[PDB]
Order: C-alpha cells, then sequence, then structure tokens
C-alpha cells in the first residue's frame, strides 16, 4: 500500500545517510590510531577522564 | 584492516546511492494521487 | 502539593540529583492523575 | 589424567566463516527490522495484530544478536 | 505504541481512520471477488477439459453466493461509510455497477464455453466472442482499479 511505500523509501534513505555520515568520518582513525588529534582536544580529554573518575561534585568544585 | 582507498571508494558509493534514490523519491511523491487531494 | 514542597527539601538538605530522583517518581504520579482528571473534566465540560 | 593421553578442542566455527554468518545474518535482520518499523509505521489501531508484531521482532531479535556476534568474532573482541 | 497520552478525542480523525480501515476490507474483498472470478475461469477451463457441467454450474452456484455474500458486506460497510459521509461510499456503488456488468460478461462467457463444448458455438467465432468479452472486461476491470484508486 502506497504509505508502507513511502515510509520503507523515507526510512532507507534517513538509515543511509546516518551510515554514510559516520563512515566518512573514520578516515583519520584508519591511516593512523584512535588516538586525540590536535592541541586543545587533549584538554577536554584530561578534563573528561577527571570527570570519569572523580565524580560531579569534584569535578565542579575542581 | 581496511584501507582508506577503499572507506574512499565506499563512501563514493553511498553518496551516488543516496542522491538517486532521493531522485526517485521526488518522483513517488509526486506520482502520488493523495498529495495533490 | 507534595510537587511544590519538595522545593523546600531541596532547598534545605537535598542535593539534585536526590531531589531530581524523587521528583521524577512525583511528577510521574502526578501527571498520570493529572492526565486522568483533565480528560474526565474535558468530557464534562463537553457535554 | 595426564597430559599426553588426552585430547584437544578448538570451536568448529573455524576462521575462515565468520565473514560469511556475520554478513548473512545481519542482512536477514535488517529486512526483518525493515518489515517491522514499516509495519508498525503504517499499521493503525484497527489494522495492527499483536501476534505479527511480535513474531517479526522475535525472528528479527534471533538474527541481529547472533550477527552482532559473529560481527565482534570477526573484528576479534573474542568475548 | 499502544499507550496514549491523549485527553479530548477527535471523531473526525477516528472517522479518517475507520473509514480506511474498512476501505482496505472493502479492498481485499474485492480483490477477493476477482480471485472468484478466477476461481470461475479456472471453472470453465476444467470444464472445456472435461464436458463436465456440474463442475461449472457448482462454480456458478459457489460464485452466486460468496461473491453475492461480498455484495452484501460491502453493500452494509457502505451503509457505515454513508453514515461517516464518505464520498467514497457511492463510488463503490459504482465499482458495484461496474462489477454487475462484468459479472453478466464472465455469465456470458460461461454461456459461450458451455455452447463451444456442447458444439451449439464455432471456434472461429467463440474466439472473437471471448476476445471482445474479455477485452471489455478487461476496460473494466481498469475503471475498476481507478475508482479504488479513487477510494
Amino acid at each position: 500500500s502506497y504509505e508502507k511505500q513511502d515510509t520503507l523509501l523515507k526510512l532507507l534513505i534517513l538509515s543511509m545517510a546516518a551510515v554514510l555520515s559516520f563512515s566518512t568520518r573514520l578516515f583519520a582513525v584508519l591511516r593512523f590510531e584512535s588516538v586525540i588529534h590536535e592541541f586543545d582536544p587533549y584538554f577536554n580529554y584530561r578534563t573528561t577522564r577527571f570527570l570519569a573518575e572523580e565524580g560531579f561534585y569534584k569535578f565542579h568544585n575542581w | 584492516m581496511i584501507t582508506d582507498v577503499q572507506l574512499a571508494i565506499f563512501a563514493n558509493m553511498l553518496g551516488v546511492s543516496l542522491f538517486l534514490l532521493v531522485v526517485l523519491y521526488h518522483y513517488v511523491a509526486v506520482n502520488n494521487p493523495k498529495k495533490q487531494e | 502539593a507534595a510537587m511544590l514542597g519538595l522545593m523546600y527539601v531541596y532547598w534545605t538538605q537535598l542535593n539534585m540529583f536526590q531531589t531530581l530522583k524523587y521528583l521524577a517518581i512525583l511528577g510521574s504520579v502526578t501527571f498520570l492523575a493529572g492526565n486522568r482528571m483533565l480528560a474526565q473534566q474535558a468530557v464534562k465540560r463537553t457535554a | 589424567m595426564e597430559l599426553e593421553a588426552m585430547s584437544r578442542y578448538t570451536s568448529p566455527v573455524n576462521p575462515a566463516v565468520f565473514p560469511h554468518l556475520t554478513v548473512v545474518l545481519l542482512a536477514i535482520g535488517m529486512f526483518f527490522t525493515a518489515w517491522f518499523f514499516v509495519y508498525e509505521v503504517t499499521s493503525t489501531k484497527y489494522t495492527r495484530d499483536i501476534y505479527k508484531e511480535l513474531l517479526i521482532s522475535l525472528v528479527a531479535s534471533l538474527f541481529m544478536g547472533f550477527g552482532v556476534l559473529f560481527l565482534l568474532l570477526w573484528v576479534g573482541i573474542y568475548v | 505504541v499502544r499507550l496514549d497520552f491523549s485527553i479530548t478525542k477527535d471523531p473526525a480523525a477516528e472517522a479518517r481512520m475507520k473509514v480506511a480501515c474498512i476501505t482496505e476490507q472493502v479492498l481485499t474483498l474485492v480483490n477477493k471477488r476477482i480471485g472468484l472470478y478466477r476461481h470461475f475461469d479456472e471453472t470453465v477451463n476444467r470444464y472445456k477439459q472435461s464436458r463436465d457441467i456440474s463442475t461449472l454450474n457448482s462454480g456458478k452456484k459457489s460464485l452466486e453466493t460468496e461473491h453475492k455474500a461480498l455484495t452484501s458486506e460491502i453493500a452494509l460497510l457502505q451503509s457505515r461509510l454513508k453514515t461517516e459521509g464518505s464520498d467514497l461510499c457511492d463510488r463503490v456503488s459504482e465499482m458495484q455497477k461496474l462489477d454487475a456488468q462484468v459479472k453478466e460478461l464472465v455469465l456470458k462467457s460461461a454461456v459461450e464455453a458451455e455452447r463451444l463444448v456442447a458444439g451449439k458455438l464455432k471456434k472461429d467465432t467463440y474466439i472473437e466472442n471471448e476476445k471482445l468479452i474479455s477485452g471489455k472486461r478487461q476496460e473494466l476491470v481498469t475503471k475498476i482499479d481507478h475508482i479504488l484508486d479513487a477510494l
């Protein structure tokens, strides 16, 4: 029924778009390593692993 | 491991398939009677 | 009423995570009772 | 019960096999998943039946669940 | 999907939904009317193979019973659609007006097959009468499919 085909084609298009969005950003991991780039991301990484270890209230007061 | 060339090909093919499918969707839309009643 | 009273206990004693851990439950029950009561009122109004 | 007299074991699913199974099972699970969601979004309070939804969802679960397993073994995150 | 967060119904959307359910039911019953005509045409082929009139007579009576039941259920559901004010009721009436002529053409086809097997109709005339009957049948079916799209 026409509604099924319209729904199918919407779902298929959007799931391909999602898979493409995720997959096109992997080039850097495939070429070298699953490691953090640039200078600024390292502060976000250190602070993130802090919050992941010490808990919110000790990160906020940190 | 998969190389960045095999990924580049895969992504090119996904892109082409996506845009061709959207250009099909516009036909499946305009042919609809209920969209224009 | 309990949902509005919880705000005094949060101001005096609780932290945020505890406050939300209570307010989730109390808002869920208040929402279910409000939806049922409002549907009844809507029928009575529209009758 | 001492070393040289005994036997040895390995997984009957051999090294070369996982790349096939993962693809097949995930393809099937994607089929039934698409069917499930198209059926759910199209059908309506008067037109749904529980037993069809349950069967489609159970089958899609079986196939997806084993496909992801063989996928993670293919990657080599051996459980 | 089973739960509903709703307060005020909109009976107009409920009518738009029940009408759609009933229209899918009617569409299925109509597809079974076409399938009963395919059963009957198969029964006519079996008749030509067998030259046994009882097969096709039982086919005719099973048609004029089950297709008649489908027509009655169609008209009762159409009475529901009429109560719902649906502009589709009178167009299911139009489809039944076309299908009554398709029915009389099927009866003519069965009569011409009975005459052919009885030798009352000659092959070179049977061929032309078949081509005309099935041609106007296919025309009526195309009209039917357009009116069903009009639902």
